[PDB]
This record gives C-alpha cells, structure tokens and sequence, in this order.
C-alpha cells in the first residue's frame, strides 16, 4: 500500500533524481538518499518557517494528503515521511520475498528439529565462520528475539571489511518498528518478523483445544518470551534461505568489488578537491 | 593518617581551582575590597607579631 | 544598554570603579556589538574615559612605594586594552 | 556452679544433656525426614 | 578485614587513571572520568558548579548538548546536564522532582511486598523532606542549644513581624509557625567599624 | 509550687475547666515567651528558657521507650498484626501519662502475648533471630498518629528517626547495658 | 604508649652532647616543633577517639 | 457541608477557635482524661463492622485495609461521577433546571 | 545486682494491679484494662534467677544461629570464590521476598551432590550456574545497547568525555552565556554539517576526525555519493 | 550477686556488635535512599553488617 | 612579579572540544553482542570476582606494592 | 471467601447447571491454579503488576475492550517488568524504587536494559491510571487553565485543541510503537511524542497524561475500523480515549 | 453547581485579612 504515497509525494522532493516512475527510483536507494538526515536532523535542520509539522498542524505521514503543503513543502521531513515509507514498503517486500516466497520446501516442512540445520553449505561455511557454531546461532536468534528493548524485526547483514572470507559473515541485527540496517552501512541478508502486529495476532490464536463445554475462556499465563520464542523458531524454520544465498552472493558481489573500492577511491578526490576551493576562497 | 591524606589532598586540588579562579576568571573575585579593607591589616590571625612573653 | 546605565548610578552612588570591574564592561562591549555602531561609539569613547581616569588613579596609588615592576605591570594590562 | 555435662536441673528451654552412641547412626533414622543431616541430640563422644 | 565486611560487586578497588576509560556510565566511573578530563572539580552540590560558570541557566547548558547530540529533542537533551551534574555531585532535588518522586512512586500504588516493605520505605522518607521535618528538624538543635544572643534577636524580629492573621494562617499546619519563629536559626544550622565622620562643617 | 510539684491546676470548678479547655499550642507559647527576652522591657532568663525544654520535652519520656521496644527488640513479630500494634498502643498509652515506668514498659513489650511457637515461626525466617525495624517503625510511628500525642504531627516520626541515626553511632549502637536501659539510680 | 616523634631523640641525645662542634640546636625548629605539625591533627584525633572510650565504657564496662 | 452545599447567607459556619478544645485532639497526657474519653468515644462509634472488600472484618489481626490512604487515593483519582450525568450537565449548560 | 529488675518485673506490675482494682477501690490503669485479657508469657525468666547463660527465655530477644556448621560451611566457600553472587540482593539491605541466587544455587549444590557429583566439582559447576546465568543477562543488556546506541537516544562513555570534556571548558574557560550561545551554534554546525606558498593543502577539512550527523549519511552510501550501490533485491 | 550481668571477654555488659539489624544502614540512610543519593556507594555496601574481629 | 622572582622562567634561554557522536562508533558496537567478545566480558569477571582483601591502594599500603617492585626487580 | 479462591475464578452459588465432568474439569484449572502461588512466590521481584483501582473484569470503558486489556496488562505489562526484576539484581540499582533507578539508569548504553522495561514499566503504569473507564469532566481549576494556553482567541478550544494536538502528537509517532504524554515543562503544557522505553521522568519533566500508541493497545478492536474506514482507526482511537480520560488525576498534579 | 456555591477580579486572584487582597490592591 506504500506505492500510493511515494508517486504521490515523490514529485515534492527535487533532492531524489528519480520519482514517479513504476518503482524505477529504486525505494531502498531512497532509504539511502533519505536517511538519518532525515529523521534524525529533526531538531537543527529547522525545517522552513510555516512548516505545519513544526506548528503542529498536520502530521508528519499526511503531508501528502494535503495539498497546499505541495504549495510551501517541509523539505526535510518531506524526505521522512519519504523515508519511513520507503522502509515500510521495503521491510515488508523483504518479508515477502523471506516469507511471501518461502513457498520453497526447505525440508519436512517442519517447526521441528531443522530451524538452521538444513540450509545451503555456503551460509553454513559462512555462519560457523562467524557464530562459532550453527547451533550456536540457532539460538542466538533466539536471544535477538526474546531482548529487544521496543519489538521490531530482526535482521541478518553482513559486514565487509577482513577479506579473509570471514568478516561479518553473518551479523543478527534486531531493529525499531520501520528502520531498515541499509543507512547504518549493513547489506541486509534476511530480515525477521516479530513486530508488535504480528505477536499480538499470535496471542489470540494460541490462546484457548477448548472443546466448547466449559466456557469461553480467557488466558493470561502466556509470558512474551515465549510466544516471542515462538515466532522466531517458525520464521526460522519456514525461511527461505536461499534468497538468503542470492542476498549473501550479491552483497558478497559488492564488498569484494574493485568498483567499490574504486567508487569510494574517486569519492576523496572529489571530496578533498571541493574542500580545497573553501580554504582558498576564504582567504 | 590515610584518609587524612586524601582529606588533606583534595582540598590541596579544591583550593587550585579555586585559586585558579580568580587568576582565569575574567578579573573574578580575588582580594575582596572588604578584604582589602578590613581584613588586610596586622592581627592575630595576619603576619601578627609574636603573641606570647618570653 | 541597560548596564551602562548600572555602571553610571553606581559610581553616581559613590562607587569606584577598579580595573577588573571595568574590564567587566570591556566584555560586554566587544562582544555583543549586535547595536547599530554609534551605540558602540558613545560607548567606544565613554569607555576610555574610565582607563584613562583608572590609570591616572591607578599610578597615584603606587606612586610612593618606588615599585615599578607592578606599576609596570599594571600599565600593561591597561595598554592592551586600549589596542 | 556446675558445668553444662554435669548438671541435674535442666532448664526451661536450653537443651537437656544430648544422648552418647557410636556415629554410625545414621541407618538407623531412615524412615525420618531423609535431608536430616544429624539429630542435636546425638553425640559422639559425651 | 572485618568479618562480614566485602567489597562491592564488582567494584574493583585497583584501578587508575593509568587505566582505560571505563565504559559504563556509573558512579565511580564517571567521577573517574571526570579526574582525567576536568582535573580535581569536585563540587559539593550541582548548583555549586552553576555558581563556577557564573549563571548559566541549565536550558543553556541543554542548548550546548543538543548540538553536541542532535538525535535528542529538547527538554530530553536538558535531561543530560542534569543527571551528569548530579552524577559527580549529591544528587538533588528540586520542588518539581519533590514531586516527580511522588508521581512515579504513587503510580505503582501498593506493593506486593510481604508487609509493604517498599512503601513504608517510601512514605517515611517521604515526610523527611516535607516542611514540617525542617522545622521538628530546628527544635531538636534548638532543645541542643547550639544558638547565641544574636540568633534570639533574630528568632525575636521574625516573631513580631508576623502578622495574627499569619498565625491562624500557620496554625493550621501546626508547623508552619514554628518555621517563621525560627526561620534564620533553621538555616544556620545549615549555614570593624566605620561610622560617618562627624565634623565641623564650619571650623 | 506547681512546677516543683508537677501538677497542673487541677478541675476545681467551671472556672478552672474553661481554663483548661482552650489551652491551645502550649509548645509555641513557651517558645513565645522565651524569645521575648530580648525585647527591652525583659532580659533572656534561663528559667523562662528552661520552660521551653519541658514543653518540647515533655514527651520525651515516652519518645525514648519508642526508640527501644522498635530499635532494640529484635524480632518484634510482625507490628503490621493489630493484636502487636495494639499492645503497642495500650503500653504507649502508660509510657506517656506516667501510669508505669519505661523499665516496666519495655519487659511488657517483650514478654508481651505473642503467638503459639513463636520460636519455632521465627526460625523459618528468621536464622540468626534479628529482624528488620521498617515494618516495626512502620507501627511504631503509627501509634503517636493514632494516639493524639503531639500537636505536631511530625514530631513523632522525627525524634523517632532522629534519635536512632544519633545511636547508629556509638559502638555496640544498639544493645544497652540492662541497668542503664532507662532512667535509674 | 605512642611516642611518636622520631625526630625527637635527635635533640634529646645530640644536646647532651651539644659541645660536639659548636652551635646551639637550630635544627630541632624542623625536628621538636614542625615534625608535631605533622601529627598533631594526629593527636587531637587520638585525645576524643580516647575521649570517646572514657566515655564509653562508663556506660556499659565500668563498675 | 455549610460552605459548598448552601449559599453563603443561610449557611452557618461554626468556627474551630472559638471551640472548647479548639476542635482538635488535645494532647494526651494533659487534659486529666477530659479529651481522650471524647475521641475514644467517637472512635466507638466511628469503628467499622462487617466483611469489607479484602474478606475480614474492619478489626482484623492480619487483613488490613487503608493501608498508606490506598482506598482514599483510590476515590481521589477515579471520581465519583457518572458519564451519564456529564454528558447531561454539559447538554444543560448554564441554564438552571427549573 | 541479683534482684535487680524483678521489682519491674510485669507479672509483678499485673498481679499486684489485679488485686488493686479487684477491691473495686482503684479505677484500672489502661494497660491493665487491656493486658486484662492478653497476660504476658509464663515462662519469661531473668537470667538474674535461672543462673545459666545460655538460657534465652525471652522469646523475643532469642539470639541463636540456626545455620549448621556444613551449611555456614558451604555458603561462605561458595560466595568468597565470587563476590556478585553472594551479595544479590543485600546490596544495600537484605530483601524478603525476592529469592537470592546463592539461596537458588545452594539449593542446586545439594541435588549434585546427591547426583554423585563429588564436592570440589559441584562448588565449580553450582557457580557456574551463575556465570551461564548472568552471561545472557549480561548478553542482552549487550543486545539492547544495539537497539539504544544505533538509535542515537543513548550515550555510551566515547560520548560522556565529550559533555564533560564541556563541562570542563564553561569552568575552566569562562564563557558568557553571550559566547555560550555561539559554541552552540558554531559546534552545531561542525556537529551537523561537519565531515573528516599555497601547499596543495593541509591534513585539512577533506580529513578530520569529528563525526557529524552528516558524515553518517556518507556512511550509508559506503563513499559512492550515489544512491543507487545497494545491488540487492527491492520493491519495483 | 557481687559482679552483676558481666561478659567474659572483658566484663562488657553488652554484647559486642557494631552493626545488628539487616536494614539499619539503609533506614539511617533514607533521605539519601528516595534522593537516589546512594546508588553506588560503597560504604554502605562496604560495611553494612561489619561486626568486629573475634 | 611574574617578571621579578618568576621572571627567568623558560630556563632555558631565560633572558580540544571534539564532539564525537554516538551512532558513528560503527566497527566497535557491532562486535561488542557477539560472545567471542561477551566471554571476554565475563572471564574478567571471573578474575575479578575472588574475595579480594585489598580493598585499596597496595600502593598506598607501600608495605605490599614496594614488594611488588621487589619481586619485580628480581 | 476470596482469599482462598484462584486468582481469576467466579465466586458464587453453583447453580448446577455442571455435571460431575463440570465440576472435576474444573478441579484441575483449581489445582494447576496453585502452581502459580508457587511461582509467583519464586519469580517475586522488587517490582510488580501495580493495581488498577478500577475494575477491570469488564474491558475499560468505551476506549478498550478486556480482551485487549488481558494482553498489555497480564502480558506485555507483566514482561515489561520480568525484565527490570531480572535485571535489577546485580546492578549496583537492585532495590530502589522507580524515580531513582529510572534517572540513573537513564541514558546509558550498558544499562539501557533498566533505562528500557523501568521507564516502560512507569509507561504501562500510567496508561492505567489515566484511564478512568467512562471519563471525567476536567475540574474547572484545570478548564480554565487549558483554556488559557490552547486555545489561540478561539471559543473554548480548551480540550477541542488538546484532542487534535494528541491525533497529530500520535499520527506524529511515526513508529506507532511509542508513547504520547502530556507533561508540563515547569511553564507550559504540552503533548510530547515518546519512544517506546523512555518516559517524560527521564526528561525531568512531571507528566500528567499517559495515551498508549503501540499496537497492542488498539490492535484487537481498533483497526477494524480502519479496514472498513481505511483513514486513520488512530483518529478514531483517540477520539474515543478522552470519552475515557481522566483530568481528576492530571488535577492532582497540576499542583 | 447552579443553585449554591472582572478585570479588577482578575487582580484579586492574582475573612478580617483576607479582605485586603480585595481592598489593598
């Protein structure tokens, strides 16, 4: 349902260099031109007088639909509500593409024994690399499950540098309710969902089976770290690793790029170059 | 004497950045007039000479 | 504004103004210049009148003594002022 | 006055003189609570 | 070593400012931090270290962070000044947190606890701070009598100073009387002349 | 004479009675009385200061016997119960008025009717026979509230909390020497 | 039984025999004098925690 | 009563002061019995009886309510309204009834 | 010293005012009207008369160590060894409620010990059953200082020097709210838009070591100056 | 009957503590308990129940 | 004077605010949840969690740390 | 008889409408019922469930039903606290009451564990005691001050202002996974947008209402109406929370 | 209520004494 919005309130933003097109102006790099700035520069980037958000006027997901703020836009929050969008449409294509297309028998099509134990050699020759062992990460999963401060997705990324084919393997990243771990520089493998929405959907079904005689009954001995235990054992065993694979062969693909190495090799010298004119024109 | 010498010592730092104070603060409180003043001269307490016979 | 009006009932009270206090104006003075500039040039002028009255006042308590080194030393911070 | 092990008035609440066995006594209380250690009452040598 | 004396959980006593900066925000290791970065200030109180840098509001002080940290908002980022300043210091308390300490501790209501051990904890430190505890508070120095011939004058001049109707107005407290009676003697427990010359103005 | 033999006009007749009915807040006036030593018709006279000790230290007497049976009995049993609070209460109730002797008091206190085995209840929770004051404090502040004791509502809790930290001091702070537990010869 | 002053029998022991070279004892101005500012915040400490225990046991020791 | 309930010409208010004891418990050991007798009589009328809310009786040796005014913060913060009369009130508005 | 509290005695005080107000001749003091009914313990005896030492007849006064010798044995080897556990909950004062580890574990000694397990290996697993307990509660808070740090809302100690390490200036350099109001601006500044014979140029802007709100969006783009490097999968 | 209640040590007539009660420190404390004075202090875990040597 | 006893200082010729954010500590936080370094964490709690009778400075108690030199130059 | 009986059962006159399967099935819910005595007696932490004054057997009134009040109070509440329970012991916090181990542990990155479930823990407190079930008229020593500050020259925007001024400090909450106060800052009310884990206490300030963002307080009955309104259910949430609202409270400590 | 309980008022707000913040202002 994110798509309404963005052709909606891409054309506002000039900053992007692609909108309005059939998801051509790629929404992840757009939670990676919209970014902490974003959000984060709420405070100092002052976002231009008349802005309704900073009069608490009109909030932040409806700009758009307004359209005298198309006349006099917010533009950094215009890049929020830009961003959380862009996240929300990408978490969840993520969870599609992790679990709308898990449609893949990964084995026994079991909540059981497997959870990571039967998956491609590749993330087992990568994840023993990282996590020591892999039944170690089959419950360290279930530690970024039962500790997260507010409930949100976890996540798996990898971390580039040590090119002994070892470093950041696999690194679990648990998140808050829309933040996907692109900004912070973290290529995200698979992503896992224990929103707030999807547990307390959980907790009607499971709770009582009732046999209809006695009564309807409510229950209320369920602790979250089960049922947050819960979740992550059927994600982890219903995944769909090897989209994980195609993830971990692409975001491999990048790091061990030399054009990456190069993009970031022709950055400084257009960086330094820019700073230089600064010193010299001050002078 | 241990505490003592860590009594005697923090004052010892207490006492710098107080009278570092008034040597960094922008002409802060040093010599106060009344100080100047009043309690500037000879006494008991000040350069008094000897308070005893003998 | 208001605390040049301060200095001047203080002194029309009877209070004298000493080195530190007036170096005290000196701050207000430089540093908040956000007044259009004549505010500054009454100020710019009324301001030396006092260093020039304070080290006129301020020799003449050391006169007898024969120190020239504090008196030395007390020109000197009064001669970077005025730069 | 006289000792704690040779006394013949026996207080209000202080504990009577224990008994005098042989240690290897422990058999013998199997029936009881089976996490008593030892009884209070049962000395080595008295 | 006394018998039944330990040292602290995990409190380790050999330490240094050789040692790396620990890496927990607690109250030995910031005081720590702050003898390598700010030297020896040591401030008895947070409002003795406002009285260092010569009036500055503690908004000012959260402009200066806010800066330093743009992700906090406002009244959050004068939240740090606050505790930082109190981390180093006693902590303190203001008639506002006088009654952010009752809010939070009123909310949870009744305890669980076996015989309400907490909130017998809390109602009796509770009335420690009201005013009618500086006031019993005075009596027992005053019963001690640690005061001198110039305090009377001054208990005395509060006490005809008082208007009656200020008496019925106090009386209700039962307490509050007591306070103004002994209003300078209640803080100091706490904490040559020059005559106009007189001459002849004609000869 | 009144003071040298420590009784108050006694209800002769309606005269004295209306005397004794709106006495107000005896603990102020003294204080007033006192202060005035420094005005110019009086100077300060110890008598009149002397007055004031009483009138705070009336209740003194019984504020001790407080600081005993609460900080001084261990194991109490649970004050929270009104059968202990009672007892508590009733012996406040002679404490304060004379009736009996804090010495006497206090054996009262300790020896008072408990509970059936309560040794026994005790060695459950309680290993080394201490117990904790918080909950005995708890009852034992409650009393002077429920027993109109001092205008001063605070007063009560205070010289309680005061005279204990001033104990928590002294080495063996809290068992006394039976013989001088209390006021004796 | 704390006599303190190391630096006391120096003055005690080198006076009697003072006719060592010649002088009077100008050294004892550090040694009899400034070695008790030293300690004696180490005395007054000493004389009320002493205080303290005279007064102490009178309440529970003393016959 | 007096005061909030009834305008202030037909309500008679009876001050404290003016009162034998000045209203208020005198203190205990003072008054030859004269006040104690008095509060102790009203606390025998003013004790409660019957099964409250925990289970026991107001006199209970281990139940004990009111503990630290929790009842009494409990109305102080619910409120004895009803909905149905404020949204009445708010429909009269200034209007009297009559 | 042998009679020296039997004439404050209760029993005396309660039986001597029994016959007193009995006579009907001496209004009843409060106390007796009320311990009437609730009379004080039988067999509450002075040490002064049972001349024994050891006879603790105050049942409330009782002193004694339930504790066994091999139990006072066994929970001080096991909390010397490690200082965290003993010392759970008595802190700062001994909790009731809550149950303390060394309880728990102590516990846990014993069903090893009757399991087999002979004691010096016991004492090293049962404290172990801490330190793989604290591990994940010592994990977690290692968890969730992700979710906070990566955040922003929260300071770690890198970050604390630097408040302090201002702290230290206002004092140390005194600066009138006037210059106050600038080193909020000009930091701000440095803070949000800040990045890491004319020589080509000096170790200068183009490198510095400050980090800025704006130099994280530069590490989102790993250098590229692009939005488009991430070559994954997304929405189209 | 001569010596009264004495103790063997040294003729005390109370026996040794220097700290009885679980909760003294902390109620002596109370003021800087609510005031969050003493969240880490040491010396009131220190020495909270230190009794003297034997 | 700074000039007078205090004028022949520099014997010998007699005559900063760096603010460094939170989120920027990349490599560091990142490591810091995984156990290689957690049990690093609790082994040193380990080492320091014996009942340990110093209590302070064996410096200040010169009596220990002037035998740890000693030891030490051995 | 209400000690003895489990924690949840009824308590009244069995009108026999149960068969001897009726009343043994039952028996076992009884028995099991003990284990929590058990555990709870195990799992007793310093802190705890706190009360609700109001009845709660029937869902609050018009905002919430009981099935959604069965999941933040018994389940999300209840482990909100297990974790500062938990946590709590061995920190140099164990034993201290919420004002003092919030603030220091506040902003921290090691004890953001406390700083998380304790500053939530007062969060899920106050959301219940805001919430008096069939709503409060503001006492007119607050009517006239709300009126005072929000409302721009209008006619009585008093609460009229303070409603919207919540819908876009929600709408606001970007996450829907935070909380939404109104505190006052020492010299003017105002509506704050809180994450989830951090409460107006840390910020210093004296809060007056708790409004519950996270899904979990609406997610059951409320976006039903948002699949049949698609716009905001969250508009037509807080609408319906000041028919439940309780000034009465925010009167206390206003002063 | 109804039945039983300006710019100088206003003043006012911001019985033998309390009658001078009525009269003395």
């Amino acid at each position: 349902a994110a798509a309404a919005e963005l052709r909606r309130l891409l054309p506002l933003l000039s900053f992007a260099g692609r909108r309005t097109g059939a998801a051509t102006h790629s929404v992840a790099s757009l939670i990676v031109s919209t970014a902490y700035s974003a959000t984060a520069a709420r405070s100092v980037t002052n976002h231009s007088r008349d802005c309704p958000v900073l009069s608490k006027k009109l909030p932040l997901p409806l700009i758009g639909k307004e359209s005298s703020f198309a006349a006099r836009p917010c533009l950094n929050c215009v890049r929020e509500r830009v961003h959380y969008v862009s996240s929300l449409s990408f978490c969840d294509y993520f969870e599609k593409k992790c679990a709308e297309a898990q449609h893949y028998r990964n084995g026994a099509s079991s909540n059981g024994v497997v959870g990571t134990a039967a998956l491609p050699k590749l993330l087992l020759e990568a994840i023993e690399r990282s996590y020591g062992s892999v039944a170690a990460f089959k419950d360290s999963v279930m530690l970024h499950s039962t500790g997260a401060m507010s409930p949100g997705r976890l996540w798996i990324v990898y971390t580039p540098p040590i090119s002994g084919s070892e470093h950041g393997a696999v690194r679990l990243l648990n998140l808050p309710a829309c933040k996907v771990p692109l900004v912070h520089g973290l290529w995200p493998l698979a992503v896992i969902n224990m929103t707030e929405k999807r547990l307390c959907e959980q907790i009607a079904c499971r709770s009582g089976t009732e046999e209809g005689n006695d009564r309807a009954g409510n229950v209320a001995q369920v602790k979250l770290s089960s049922i947050q235990s819960a979740i992550a054992e059927e994600a982890l065993c219903a995944m769909n690793w090897k989209f994980v694979e195609t993830q971990l062969t692409s975001a491999l693909a990048y790091y061990s790029s030399k054009e990456r190495t190069q993009t970031q090799r022709e950055h400084r010298k257009e960086k330094e170059h820019v700073a230089a004119v600064r010193a010299m024109s001050q002078l | 004497v241990q505490t003592d010498r860590i009594r005697q010592y923090f004052k010892g730092l207490e006492e710098l950045h107080q009278s570092r104070r008034a040597t960094a603060s922008s002409g802060g409180g040093g010599v106060t007039s009344e100080h100047k003043q009043q309690s500037q001269l000879y006494a008991l307490d000040n350069m008094s000479i000897e308070m005893h016979r003998n | 504004d208001d605390v040049f009006l301060l200095f001047d009932e203080l002194t029309a009270l009877g209070a004298r103004p000493d080195i530190a206090s007036v170096e005290t104006l000196h701050t207000v003075l430089e540093h908040a210049a956000h007044q259009p500039p004549e505010w500054r040039e009454t100020r710019r002028r009324q301001l030396v009148e006092l260093y020039q009255y304070l080290a006129l006042e301020e020799i003449e308590r050391l006169a007898p003594h024969r120190v020239d080194a504090l008196l030395s030393a007390q020109i000197a911070r009064l001669r970077g002022n005025l730069k | 006055l006289p000792h704690r092990h040779q006394r013949v008035a026996f207080d209000f609440d202080d504990s009577l003189q224990p008994t005098r066995a042989e240690g290897a006594v422990g058999a013998w209380f199997a029936g009881q609570d089976p996490t008593m250690r030892s009884h209070p009452d049962i000395s080595a040598s008295f | 070593m006394y018998p039944g004396e330990y040292v602290p959980a995990g409190h380790n006593t050999l330490s240094s400012l050789r040692d790396e900066l620990r890496s927990d925000l607690t109250a030995q290791s910031l005081k720590e931090a702050w003898m390598r970065v700010s030297g020896g200030m040591y401030f008895k109180s947070i409002d003795d270290y406002y009285a260092s840098v010569d009036g500055l509001d503690q908004e000012q002080l959260g402009e200066i962070v806010s800066a330093l940290l743009p992700d906090l908002r406002k009244y959050e980022a004068q939240a740090l000044v606050t505790k930082v300043l109190e981390s180093l210091s006693k902590p303190a308390d203001s008639p506002s947190r006088q009654l952010s300490r009752t809010i939070t501790a009123d909310a949870v209501g009744l305890d669980n606890a076996p015989g309400h051990y907490t909130n017998f904890l809390e109602w009796m430190g509770r009335m420690t701070e009201t005013k009618a505890f500086k006031t019993e508070h005075a009596l027992f120095e005053f019963s001690r009598r640690k005061f001198n011939r110039e305090d009377v004058r001054v208990m005395f001049e509060n006490y005809n100073l008082m208007s009656k109707a200020t008496l019925e107005a106090d009386s209700t407290d039962s307490y509050s009387h007591f306070y103004t009676v002994l209003h300078d003697f209640s803080r100091k427990v706490a904490g040559v002349r020059i005559d106009p010359a007189e001459v002849d103005p004609e000869t | 004479m009144r003071e040298v033999q420590d009784i108050p006009k006694r209800l002769e007749g309606q005269r004295s009675r209306a005397e004794l009915t709106s006495r107000g807040d005896e603990d102020f006036a003294a204080l007033i009385e006192f202060i005035q030593g420094a005005s110019y018709d009086q100077l300060i006279s110890g008598r009149r200061f002397r007055k004031v000790y009483e009138k705070l230290s009336e209740n003194d007497d019984m504020f001790v016997w407080l600081c005993h049976t609460a900080m001084a009995v261990l194991n109490p049993g649970d004050m929270r119960s009104r059968l202990i609070h009672n007892h508590l209460k009733a012996l406040a109730e002679a404490v304060a008025s004379g009736e009996m002797t804090q010495r006497t008091a206090f054996r009262f206190f300790e020896s008072a009717v408990r509970s059936p085995a309560y040794r026994e209840i005790a060695a459950r929770q309680l290993e080394t026979g201490t117990a904790t004051r918080l909950a005995g404090l708890a009852a034992a502040a409650d009393v002077m509230r429920e027993m109109g004791l001092t205008r001063r509502p605070m007063s009560s809790y205070f010289e309680l909390y005061q005279r204990i930290v001033e104990r928590s001091e002294a080495m063996t702070p809290w068992g006394f020497p039976p013989l001088f537990q209390f006021e004796e010869r | 039984d704390d006599q303190l002053r190391l630096c006391e029998a120096e003055t005690t022991q080198l006076r009697m025999c003072m006719a060592k070279g010649g002088s009077a004892c100008e050294r004892e101005s550090l040694l009899l004098d400034a070695c008790l500012s030293k300690v004696g915040h180490l005395r007054r400490a000493i004389s009320q925690a002493g205080s303290e225990f005279n007064d102490w046991f009178i309440q529970n020791v003393s016959d | 009563e007096q005061m909030a309930f009834l305008d202030s010409s037909e309500r008679s208010i009876v001050e404290g002061a003016r009162l034998p004891f000045g209203g208020k418990r005198p203190p205990f050991g003072t008054t030859y019995g004269m006040g104690e007798r008095i509060s102790e009589i009203a606390a025998d009328y003013a004790k409660g009886f019957g099964l409250g809310p925990h289970g026991h009786s107001p006199q209970h040796d281990t139940a004990h309510f009111n503990t630290l005014e929790a009842e009494q913060q409990r109305v102080k913060v619910l409120g004895l309204g009803n909905a149905l009369v404020r949204l009445f009130h708010e429909k009269l508005g200034n209007q009297d009834i009559q | 010293f042998d009679t020296w509290n039997e004439k404050y005695e209760p029993w005396e005080h309660l039986k001597r005012m029994g016959r007193l107000a009995g006579t009907g001749f001496y209004i009843p003091p409060e106390w007796y009207n009320h311990f009437r009914m609730f009379p004080p313990i039988n067999h509450n005896f002075q040490q002064e008369k049972t001349l024994n030492p050891h006879n603790v007849s105050e049942p409330t006064q009782d002193d004694t160590d339930y504790l066994s010798v091999e139990r006072i044995a066994l929970r001080d080897e096991l909390a010397r060894k490690s200082r965290l556990l003993a010392s759970e909950g008595m802190r700062y004062y001994n909790v009731f409620w809550i149950r303390k580890p060394l309880d728990r574990m102590e516990r846990h000694y014993y069903e090893l010990e009757r399991k087999g397990v002979a004691h010096s290996v016991a004492i090293k697993r049962v404290l172990q059953m801490f330190y793989d307990e604290l591990t994940v509660k010592k994990r977690v808070a290692a968890i969730q200082a992700e979710e906070a740090k990566l955040s922003g809302k929260y300071i770690s100690m890198r970050e604390a020097t630097v408040l302090m390490g201002v702290l230290t200036q206002l004092q140390k350099e005194q600066l009138t709210p006037h210059q106050v109001t600038l080193l909020a601006k000009e930091q701000r500044e440095k803070a949000q838009a800040g990045e890491a014979p004319s020589i080509s140029y000096k170790v200068t802007i183009h490198e510095t070591e400050h980090d800025s709100v704006k130099q994280l969006q530069e590490l989102a783009l790993d250098h590229t100056g692009k939005s488009d490097w991430y070559t994954g999968a997304s929405p189209v | 009957r001569k010596r009264g209640r004495e103790g063997w040590l040294f003729g005390q007539q109370v026996q040794l503590h220097y700290h009885r009660f679980p909760d003294e420190q902390l109620f002596t404390n109370l003021t800087r308990w609510r005031m969050g004075d003493t969240v880490g202090d040491v010396a009131i875990q220190q020495f909270r129940n230190a009794q003297p040597f034997d | 004077l700074e000039a007078q006893q205090q004028g022949y200082g520099s014997a010998f010729r007699v005559g900063s605010v760096h603010p460094r954010l939170p989120q920027a500590d990349i490599d560091g936080v990142l490591q810091r949840s995984r156990a290689e370094t957690i049990q690093a964490e609790l082994k040193q709690l380990v080492a320091q969690d014996g009942f340990i009778s110093q209590r302070g400075f064996n410096e200040r108690l010169w009596y220990e740390q002037e035998h740890h030199r000693l030891r030490t130059h051995g | 008889f209400c000690e003895y009986v489990p924690k949840g059962a009824p308590t009244q006159v069995s009108l026999s409408v149960e068969t001897p399967y009726g009343v043994t099935r039952a028996f076992r819910m009884t028995e099991m019922a003990a284990a929590a005595a058990d555990a709870e007696r195990d799992a007793k932490g310093f802190f705890y469930l706190p009360r609700m004054d109001y009845d709660v057997g029937q869902g609050v009134a018009p905002l919430m039903s009981r099935k959604q009040f069965d999941v933040q109070y018994n389940v999300f509440h209840k482990a909100a606290v297990d974790r500062l329970n938990a946590h709590t012991l061995g920190s140099e916090l164990e034993g201290h009451n919420l004002n003092v181990v919030i603030r220091n542990s506040s902003f921290d990155a090691s004890h953001a564990v406390i700083h998380a479930a304790a500053s939530e823990h007062f969060n899920y407190c106050f959301w219940y005691r805001s919430l008096r079930p069939w709503g409060t008229a503001v006492p007119a020593r607050l009517k006239e001050e709300l009126q005072l500050q929000y409302s721009q020259n209008g006619t009585l925007d008093a609460v009229k202002e303070v409603q919207r001024l919540f819908t876009v400090a929600a709408l606001s909450q970007q996450s829907a996974g935070g909380w939404v106060y109104l505190v006052w800052t020492g010299k003017a009310f105002d509506v704050i947008p809180f994450d989830h884990g951090t409460c107006p206490i840390g910020s210093d300030l004296i809060p007056l209402l708790a409004l519950n963002t996270h899904e979990s307080a609406r997610c059951y009955d409320y976006p039903l109406a948002a699949e049949d309104e698609e716009g905001d259910e969250v508009e037509r949430f807080v609408r319906n929370f000041f028919k439940t609202c309780n000034w009465r409270l925010v009167e206390h400590y206003f002063l | 209520f109804r039945r039983g309980d300006y710019i100088v008022g206003l003043v006012q707000r911001a019985n033998t004494y309390a009658e001078y913040i009525q009269q003395d202002v």
